[PDB]
């Protein structure tokens, strides 16, 4: 606001009012899973065993 | 009826997928040892 009167008297008001927000979410989620079955021989037991 | 004589000889590894074993044709697994291996 400027206002001046008779040319002599003088006044200026200025005012600013800046407002600055910021939000940041993250989520993550990892998942892991890992399954072996080996299965070498298998053993069974003789007819004629005693 | 053993091939540990024969692994000292050669110095080699024996097949084992041998045949001659019944099968039970139902629930399919090997059953028994029919043919003599020697």
């Amino acid at each position: 606001t400027e206002l001046a009167l008779f040319s002599r008297v003088n006044g200026k008001f200025s005012t600013e009012f800046q407002r600055m927000k910021t939000l940041q979410v993250k989520d993550q989620a990892v998942t892991t899973r890992v399954q072996v079955r080996n299965r070498i021989y298998t053993v069974k037991t003789t007819p004629t065993s005693e | 009826t053993g091939f540990q004589i024969c692994k000292n000889a050669l110095k080699l590894p024996v097949l084992e997928v041998l045949p001659g074993g019944g099968w039970d044709n139902l629930r399919n697994v090997d059953m028994g040892r029919v043919m003599d291996l020697t």
